[PDB]
C-alpha cells in the first residue's frame, strides 16, 4: 500500500526512482566534468510524445507514463458474496430479490429482520 | 505575449500576466454568470411556462459549460494551441 | 427502404395485371391510377379504421396500465373513416403503413383480409409497432430519475456522493439552481450511495476545538421517482 | 481488448509485490558463511 | 566541422525534410505516418466538432481525446525500477535489511516504501526516539490483533456503510478489543529491530501509553483532563495489573484532548489553530521576483485578484464558523446563540 | 433514552428556538467545505477525521480501502498464509448423508484451527480443517469453500 | 429587445462562421495544407457581409 | 465504385430538395416534414410560423417537426457523401449545417410544444399541474434531445447539461430515449466516465429498458 | 429479462411436478444468477492464481 | 387499531420473536442444516410411492 501513490507511482513520471531536476552542468570530478552544460531547453521547440527536454520532473528526458487511460486493477473482491448496507433503494425491493440464507440471517445488515419488518 | 514571444523568458512572463488576468477575468465571470443566473426569480413564479422565450431557460444556459481563459491554450497568434497540452504546459511555465 | 422495393408488391401486381391486358392485346399504363386500382389498396384502405383504432386503443390502454391523462398519439378521427391512414403516416412517418398493411394481410398464404380480419387487425399492429420506431417512443415504459452528484466533504466512503436535491424533492429548501451549475455531475457506480453531510453542531466544549466535526450521514434515495411524487401529492 | 494487456503498462495494475530481477537472483546465489559454530 | 553549423548542413536538414514537398502533408497518405502527432495535432482535427471537443476537453481538464491519436505505451514501472536498480547496482542502499539474511522472505526484496501503515502514528514525528519504534511495532501487533478479532466476529469495514453504522460497529469492537486478550506470538521482531519487555514499555512510556484495560475504564468512564496515570493503577484484586488487552479506538479518542497528550505527540498546535481560517492558497500568486515585472498595472491587476482572492476564502472561513443550518420547521437557517447542558 | 443539550437558536427573521442538538446535527449547512477540520492537521492534508488517533486513521485506510475494493473476502488459494488462525469466510457442507459426495451453502464466517500445508498430510483437495463462528463447530471443508 | 435582438444577430453571426465551417472541412487542397489557423482567421467578425 | 455511390446518393438528395422547394414555392405539413427532414429548415420554418398562428396544431405536431428538423434525410446524405459512412462523424459533420438555427428552431417549438401540452392539461377538464407526467412532454424531451445531437458540438454537450438539468427541475420522469441519449451526448462529448456511470444505474435498475442504442452510446463514446 | 431465455427455459412438454414448467423472468433469473455465482467463483480463483507467482518464488 | 395491534403482536411473537437470535438461527447454515437432516431423517417417506 505505497503511501501518496497517486503522485508517486501513478503522477511521478520517473516513478520517484529516477530525479529529473537537475542541470548537465560541469563538476570538476572526472564523472560529473563528462557531462557539457547544455544550453538550455529550445524556447519554442515542438517536442516529442515521448521524449521531453528536461527541464523538471513533469518535463523528463523520457516521459514515462502512457496517454492511455487510467483504469485500476479490476479488483478481486466478491461483490457477489459480500454483506452489503441495505440503502432505502435496496429495501425498496426487498420483497422481490432471491437472495441465500446468509443474506436473509446476516448478522451485520440482516435482510430477513428488515424485510419481516 | 504575442508581441514578445520569441523572447525565452519575456514570453513567459507576459504569460504570466494572461494568466493572472484570464484568471481575474474567469472569476468574475462565475460570479457575474450565476448572479444572472440567481436573477431567476423573476421568473420561478407562478408564470410557470411562459411559453417560449426564458432568458435563463434556456436564453442564457443554452450558451453551456464556460471555458476560461487562464486555462484555454491560446497559442502566439491568439487561436488554441496547435501545439498539444504537453508542449503547452512546459512553454507556458513560471519564471521561477 | 434503401432500394425502395417497399411497392414492389403492388407492382407485382400490376405488372400481371398488365401481362392479362398485354396478352389480350390492349397497351397499359403505370400511374398511381393502377397503384389505387389494384385490389390491394381497395381492400386495404377499408381497414384504414379497423387498424387505427386498434393502434390507439393498444397504445391508450398501455398508458393506463403503467401520466394516464395525456396520451402522445395525435387526433385519430374516428367516426372521421376517412383520414385514418394519412393521419397513421402523420403518426408513424417512419414507415411505409401502406406496405406493412399489405405485408401483415397474408398469414402462412392466407388472406387474413378475407377471413380471419381480426387476426390481420393484431396482426398488422404488431408490425406496425414494431418496424416503426417512433411506435416504440410512444409505448416506452415509466423509469425512475437519477439525480446527478457530487463528492463528499468529509470523506466516509469515495463511493458515497453528496446527492443532487431538486426543489420537487424538497420544496422547504434551499433555493437552488441546476446541478451544472450548483457543481453536481453525472457518477454511480456498482455501490454508489448518495448522500447529504453535515456534522453535528458543536457547541463549548474542547473536543468542539481540537477533534474532527462528526457527521450524520443522512443517507438519500438513489432515485427521483416523480411518478410517485405526483401519486402522494393525488393521494394527499 | 488491449493486445498489449493492462496489468504490463498500468501503474495501477503495478505489482505492490514486484520483487526485481536483479534481487532474487542476487540473494540467490549466495552461501551464507557455513561456519556459524565455533566447533561445527 | 565536428558539431559546428554550417550552410551545407542548412541546405541538407532542408533538403532531407522538405525534399519535394507539395505541402506539409505531402506523406500523410501513409496511416502510421499521418496520425503522429510530433510537431502538432493540427492535422488530424479534420473539422470544427473535432476541435471544439479538443478545446472544451482542454479547458475540462482531461487529457485532449486528439492527442491519443498515437498510442503511446508508456514506460514500465518495472522497466524504470529495473533500470534503476541496474544502474545503482542492486540498490543496496534501499533493500530491507532482511534481503541481507538467509533467504529473505519474498516481502524482503521489494524496497523500503513507505507503507501506509505509518500513516497515522501521531508519536513519531520524523526520527522515531529509543523505544518509539520498539512501541509502534508493538501497536503495529496490536491493529494486527485488532484485524483478527474484527474478521473473527465479522465487524469487517463494509464498502457502502453509512456514519451511524461505522460508529456503532466501532464502539461494538472495542468492547471486545479493550477486553480480549493480547496475542503476543504475533510480535515479530523485524530487521535491527530491539525486541523488548512489557513490562520495560510500560515503565519508560509510562501505563498510559500501554493501558490494561482497568486504566482503559478510569479513562473513559471519569470526565477529568488531570488524570494522565502515568504508572500502574492497582488491580480489583489488590495488585500491579500485569496485563495488557487490544488497542481500540475510544481510548485514544479519551487522551486526544488532554493536553499532556497533545503535546507528547507534538501536535500542540491544535489550542492556537482551533478556531481560526488556513492560509488561502491564491492561484498565481507569484513570487517578488516575477512581482518586479508585472508592470505598473499589472502588478495592480495581480494584487486585486490576490485580494479578491484572500477575502472570499476568509469570508468562507466567516460563513464556516457560523454553521448556519437549515431548519425546514422555519424554511430558515437558524444561527445558535447559546447551548445547555446534560438534559 | 436521551441525553441532549438543547441550544437556543437564531432565526432569519429573529425568533428564537429551543431545538435539541441532535435534531440540529440532521439540519443542512449553508456552505459545507472539506478544509473545515484543518485545525486539527494544518497545513498538511485536510482530513475527514483525527490524525491524532494513529488508530482510528488505520480504520480510515481500512474503510478507504475496503470501499474502494483493495480489500475484500475474495476467493482463496493456497498461497495465502493459511495457518492457523487466519480469519476467514467459509462454505459449510450442509448435512445430509446419501446426497452425491456433498451439498454447499452460502458464504458463512470462519477461522482455521488446523491445516496442513504439505502435500501429503494435506492431498488434493486440501481439506481445510476448520470451525467456523457460529459456535465453532469444526469441520474439515475444502480450500475451494473459502475466502 | 436587445437580447432577442442580440439573438438574432449571433444566429446570424453562427450562420456565418458556419458557412466557413464548412468551405474549410470540405476544401480538399486547404486541408491538405494542413494549418490549425484556417479555422480562426476568418470569422463572422470578418467574413464579407458585416454590419457596418 | 464509391464515388459513384457518393455521387447517386447526393442526386437522390439533391433531386428530393428540388422538388420539394418546387411544391413549397409553387400538403403543409408533409411538405414541413420533408424540408426539415432533408434539411431545410429555413423554409421549414415560415411554413411552421403561419401554421401555429391560426392554432392549426396540438401537442404532437410540433413535437413531429422537432424530430423532423434532425434532418435524417441529410444525415445519411453528409454521412454517405462526407462522413465516408461514419455514423459518428456523421453527428460531428451535420454539427456544421445550421445546428444553432437548427437548434434554435427545435427550442422555440418545443417550448410551444409545452404551451400546447399544459393548455390541454387545461382545457381537459381536470384543472391542475399535469403537464409534465403527460408522456408526450417526455416524448417532446427525447425529441428535443433528439433534435439537439444533430447540431453544433455546444449542443451535443447541452443535451446532458441543460437539457437533463430542465428535465429534472420541471419533473419530466425520463424515458429510454431520454436515457440513451444522455448517453450519446456524454458518449459525443467524451465523458465516458459519466456514459457508464448512466449506464450502471441501469443495469442496476432498469435493465429491461437498456436497448441496443445506449451500447451504441457506449461503442462510439469509448471510440 | 429475455424473451429467447424464457422460451428456451419453457421449452418442454412436462417436467418435474407432474406438470409442464412455467419459468418466467424471476425464476430464470436466480437460474441465470446461480450460474453467474459459480463462474465469478471460478474466475476470480483463476485470476488469484494469476497473480500469485511473483519472481521471488514462483 | 386494536386490529393492527395484535397484527403487530402475532407477527412479533411468532415470526419475529424468532429471528431476533440470528446467531441462533447460526445465519442460514443452521437452517438450511436442519432442512437437510429433516430429509435424512424421512428420507423414506417423501420420496417413496
Amino acid at each position: 500500500q505505497l503511501q501518496s501513490r497517486e503522485r508517486l507511482i501513478l503522477g511521478t513520471h520517473g516513478a520517484g526512482v529516477v530525479q529529473h531536476a537537475s542541470v548537465s552542468q560541469p563538476l570538476s570530478v572526472n564523472f560529473q566534468s563528462s557531462v557539457t552544460v547544455a544550453a538550455p531547453a529550445a524556447d519554442l521547440f515542438r517536442t516529442k510524445v515521448h521524449e521531453g527536454t528536461g527541464t523538471s520532473g513533469k518535463d523528463p528526458y523520457l516521459r514515462t507514463l502512457p496517454n492511455q487511460e487510467s483504469r485500476e486493477p479490476e479488483s478481486s473482491v466478491s461483490q457477489a458474496h459480500i454483506t452489503v448496507a441495505p440503502t432505502v433503494d435496496e429495501c425498496s425491493t426487498l420483497d422481490r430479490r432471491w437472495e441465500s440464507m446468509q443474506y436473509w440471517f446476516n448478522d451485520q445488515h440482516p435482510r430477513l429482520v428488515i424485510y419481516l419488518r | 505575449t504575442a508581441l514578445e514571444f520569441h523572447k525565452e523568458t519575456v514570453r513567459r512572463v507576459n504569460r504570466q500576466k494572461v494568466n493572472v488576468a484570464a484568471s481575474l477575468l474567469d472569476n468574475f465571470f462565475e460570479q457575474e454568470w450565476v448572479a444572472m443566473l440567481r436573477e431567476s426569480e423573476s421568473l420561478e413564479n407562478s408564470l410557470e411556462q411562459g411559453a417560449w422565450p426564458d432568458k435563463k431557460t434556456d436564453m442564457a444556459r443554452r450558451l453551456g459549460r464556460y471555458i476560461p481563459f487562464a486555462r484555454r491554450s491560446l497559442d502566439e497568434n491568439g487561436f488554441p494551441t496547435d501545439a498539444r497540452a504537453d508542449d503547452y504546459a512546459r512553454w507556458m511555465e513560471a519564471p521561477a | 427502404v434503401e432500394e425502395d422495393l417497399l411497392q414492389c408488391d403492388v407492382h407485382l401486381r400490376v405488372g400481371l395485371h398488365m401481362r392479362e391486358a398485354l396478352s389480350k392485346g390492349k397497351s397499359v399504363g403505370l400511374s398511381d391510377e393502377v397503384l389505387r386500382a389494384t385490389s390491394l389498396v381497395t381492400d386495404v384502405a377499408t381497414v384504414a379504421p379497423e387498424v387505427a383504432r386498434e393502434l390507439y386503443q393498444r397504445h391508450v390502454e398501455a398508458l393506463r396500465e403503467n401520466w394516464s391523462a395525456h396520451g402522445l398519439l395525435t387526433a385519430l378521427d374516428f367516426t372521421q373513416k376517412d383520414d385514418a391512414l394519412p393521419w397513421m403516416q402523420q403518426n408513424f412517418g417512419d414507415v411505409d403503413v401502406a406496405s406493412v398493411l399489405r405485408w401483415a394481410r397474408f398469414y402462412h398464404s392466407k388472406d387474413l383480409m378475407a377471413k380471419d380480419r381480426p387476426r390481420y387487425l393484431a396482426r398488422a399492429v404488431a408490425w406496425i409497432e414494431l418496424l416503426s420506431k417512433r411506435s416504440h417512443m410512444m409505448e416506452e415504459a415509466p423509469l425512475t430519475y437519477m439525480r446527478k452528484s457530487k463528492p463528499l466533504s468529509l470523506n466516509t466512503n469515495s463511493n458515497l456522493r453528496v446527492a443532487w436535491q431538486t426543489p420537487v424533492a424538497r420544496p422547504d429548501g434551499p433555493p437552488r439552481l441546476l446541478a451544472r451549475e450548483e457543481g453536481y455531475t453525472f457518477h454511480h457506480n456498482e455501490h454508489s450511495r448518495f448522500v447529504t453531510e453535515t456534522y453535528r453542531h458543536p457547541g463549548e466544549t474542547l473536543q468542539s476545538r481540537f477533534l474532527a466535526m462528526q457527521p450524520i450521514h443522512t443517507e438519500v434515495s438513489a432515485k427521483e421517482d416523480f411518478q410517485e411524487i405526483y401519486a402522494q401529492q393525488q393521494e394527499q | 481488448a488491449t493486445n498489449i494487456p493492462r496489468s504490463a503498462w498500468d501503474p495501477a495494475h503495478f505489482n505492490t509485490n514486484w520483487s526485481d530481477s536483479y534481487s532474487t537472483e542476487i540473494a540467490a546465489r549466495r552461501h551464507w558463511p557455513a561456519k556459524k559454530w565455533s566447533i561445527g | 566541422k565536428k558539431h559546428v553549423n554550417d550552410e551545407r548542413i542548412m541546405d541538407a536538414m532542408f533538403f532531407r525534410s522538405d525534399a519535394y514537398r507539395k505541402t506539409q502533408t505531402d506523406e500523410h497518405w501513409n496511416p502510421y505516418m499521418r496520425q503522429d502527432t510530433t510537431h502538432g495535432v493540427a492535422h488530424l482535427l479534420n473539422n470544427k466538432f473535432d476541435i471544439a471537443r479538443r478545446e472544451d476537453r482542454l479547458s475540462k481538464g482531461e487529457q485532449d481525446l486528439t492527442e491519443r491519436s498515437v498510442m503511446h505505451f508508456g514506460v514500465p514501472i518495472q522497466q524504470t525500477i529495473d533500470e534503476f536498480v541496474f544502474r545503482h547496482r542492486n540498490a543496496r542502499g534501499e533493500r530491507p535489511l532482511d534481503y541481507f539474511k538467509p533467504f529473505p522472505g519474498f516481502r524482503d526484496f521489494r524496497l523500503n516504501r513507505m507503507y501506509r501503515d505509518v500513516e497515522g502514528f501521531s508519536l513519531m514525528k520524523q526520527r522515531p526516539e529509543f523505544l518509539e519504534w520498539e512501541l509502534f511495532t508493538r501497536y503495529r501487533a496490536h491493529h494486527q490483533q485488532r484485524r483478527r478479532i474484527a474478521l473473527l466476529h465479522g465487524l469487517e469495514p463494509v464498502a457502502n456503510e453509512t456514519a451511524q453504522e461505522r460508529d456503532a460497529r466501532r464502539e461494538k469492537l472495542d468492547e471486545i478489543c479493550e477486553r480480549t486478550p493480547f496475542d503476543e506470538r504475533e510480535l515479530h521482531t523485524n530487521d535491527d529491530e530491539m525486541q523488548v519487555s512489557g513490562e520495560t514499555l510500560r515503565s519508560w512510556f509510562g501505563v498510559y501509553m500501554l493501558p490494561s484495560p482497568t486504566v482503559v475504564e478510569a479513562v473513559v468512564g471519569a470526565s477529568a483532563s488531570v488524570n494522565l496515570h502515568l504508572f500502574p493503577l492497582a488491580d480489583e484484586m489488590g495488585t500491579a495489573d500485569t496485563r495488557e488487552n487490544v488497542l481500540s479506538s475510544r481510548y485514544f479518542n479519551r487522551l486526544l484532548l488532554m493536553e499532556g497528550f497533545q503535546n507528547r505527540i507534538s501536535r500542540a498546535f491544535m489550542g492556537n489553530v482551533s478556531g481560526k481560517a488556513p492560509e488561502p492558497v491564491v492561484q498565481y500568486m507569484q513570487p517578488p521576483e516575477v512581482l518586479r515585472h508585472f508592470t505598473a498595472e499589472e502588478r495592480a491587476m495581480y494584487e486585486q485578484y490576490v485580494k479578491e482572492q484572500t477575502s472570499k476564502q476568509l469570508g468562507e472561513w466567516a460563513t464556516a464558523m457560523r454553521r448556519r443550518r437549515w431548519i425546514p420547521d422555519r424554511q430558515q437557517y437558524g444561527h445558535v446563540v447559546a447551548q445547555g447542558y446534560g438534559v | 433514552e436521551r441525553f441532549v443539550v438543547p441550544l437556543s437558536v437564531r432565526l432569519e427573521s429573529g425568533e428564537v428556538l429551543d431545538m435539541t442538538d441532535e435534531a440540529f446535527g440532521r439540519y443542512e449547512l449553508e456552505l459545507l467545505p472539506r478544509n473545515v477540520n484543518h485545525a486539527l492537521n494544518y497545513g498538511i492534508g485536510d482530513y475527514a477525521y483525527n490524525r491524532g488517533n494513529y488508530i482510528e486513521t488505520q480504520d480510515v485506510i481500512w474503510e478507504e480501502q475496503t470501499a474502494s475494493g483493495e480489500e475484500g473476502w475474495s476467493p482463496a488459494t493456497h498461497a495465502d498464509g493459511l495457518r492457523a488462525g487466519l480469519p476467514v469466510r467459509a462454505r459449510r457442507h450442509v448435512g445430509m448423508n446419501a446426497n452425491g459426495s456433498r451439498i454447499v451453502s452460502s458464504p458463512q464466517r470462519a477461522v482455521i484451527v488446523a491445516y496442513d500445508r504439505q502435500p501429503f498430510f494435506n492431498p488434493e483437495p486440501r481439506l481445510v480443517r476448520v470451525a467456523f463462528q457460529s459456535d465453532g463447530s469444526v469441520e474439515e471443508v475444502p480450500l475451494a469453500n473459502i475466502m | 429587445i436587445k437580447a432577442a435582438l442580440w439573438d438574432a444577430t449571433r444566429k446570424i453571426r453562427s450562420a456565418k462562421e458556419a458557412a466557413l465551417n464548412r468551405s474549410l472541412s470540405h476544401n480538399q487542397q486547404l486541408r491538405a495544407q494542413a494549418h490549425l489557423e484556417h479555422w480562426y482567421d476568418e470569422d463572422a467578425n470578418t467574413l464579407q457581409p458585416l454590419a457596418f | 465504385q464509391r464515388k459513384r455511390e457518393r455521387e447517386a446518393r447526393m442526386r437522390a438528395f439533391s433531386a428530393s430538395c428540388s422538388n420539394l422547394l418546387r411544391l413549397l414555392e409553387g400538403g403543409p405539413f408533409d411538405l414541413a416534414i420533408r424540408l426539415a427532414q432533408h434539411g431545410l429548415y429555413q423554409q421549414a420554418s415560415r411554413i411552421v410560423d403561419e401554421l401555429h398562428q391560426q392554432r392549426a396544431l396540438r401537442m404532437s405536431h410540433y413535437g413531429l417537426l422537432i424530430d423532423a428538423l434532425s434532418a435524417p434525410c441529410l444525415g445519411q446524405r453528409i454521412l454517405y457523401g462526407s462522413a465516408q459512412c461514419d455514423p459518428a462523424l456523421t453527428y460531428k459533420l451535420l454539427g456544421d449545417e445550421n445546428g444553432e438555427e437548427r437548434a434554435q428552431e427545435a427550442h422555440r417549438w418545443f417550448d410551444m410544444a409545452f404551451a400546447l401540452l399544459t393548455t390541454e392539461c387545461r382545457m381537459s377538464g381536470s384543472e391542475h399541474r399535469l403537464p409534465q407526467a403527460t408522456a408526450a412532454a417526455t416524448h417532446l424531451v427525447n425529441a428535443l434531445m433528439r433534435a439537439l445531437l444533430t447540431c453544433g458540438y455546444t449542443h451535443v454537450s447541452a443535451v446532458p447539461d441543460a437539457v437533463y438539468d430542465r428535465m429534472g427541475l420541471m419533473g419530466i420522469s425520463p424515458t429510454i430515449s431520454t436515457y440513451e441519449l444522455v448517453m450519446l451526448a456524454l458518449s459525443l462529448q467524451g465523458n465516458m466516465k459519466e456514459a457508464e456511470s448512466v449506464f450502471s444505474f441501469l443495469r442496476r435498475h432498469h435493465n429491461e429498458h437498456v436497448t441496443i442504442g445506449s451500447f451504441n452510446a457506449l461503442l462510439l463514446g469509448h471510440r | 429479462f429475455d424473451p429467447e431465455l424464457i422460451d428456451f427455459f419453457n421449452a418442454a412438454r412436462a417436467g418435474p411436478f407432474g406438470r409442464p414448467d412455467e419459468y418466467d423472468a424471476e425464476e430464470v433469473a436466480n437460474f441465470v444468477r446461480a450460474d453467474l455465482k459459480r463462474l465469478e467463483e471460478q474466475c476470480l480463483n483463476v485470476i488469484n492464481r494469476c497473480n500469485v507467482p511473483v519472481p521471488g518464488a514462483t | 387499531r386494536l386490529t393492527i395491534l395484535k397484527r403487530n403482536d402475532y407477527i412479533q411473537r411468532h415470526l419475529i420473536d424468532v429471528t431476533s437470535n440470528g446467531a441462533y438461527l447460526g445465519f442460514g447454515d443452521a437452517v438450511w442444516r436442519v432442512f437437510f437432516s429433516a430429509v435424512e431423517a424421512h428420507k423414506a417417506v417423501l420420496f417413496g410411492k
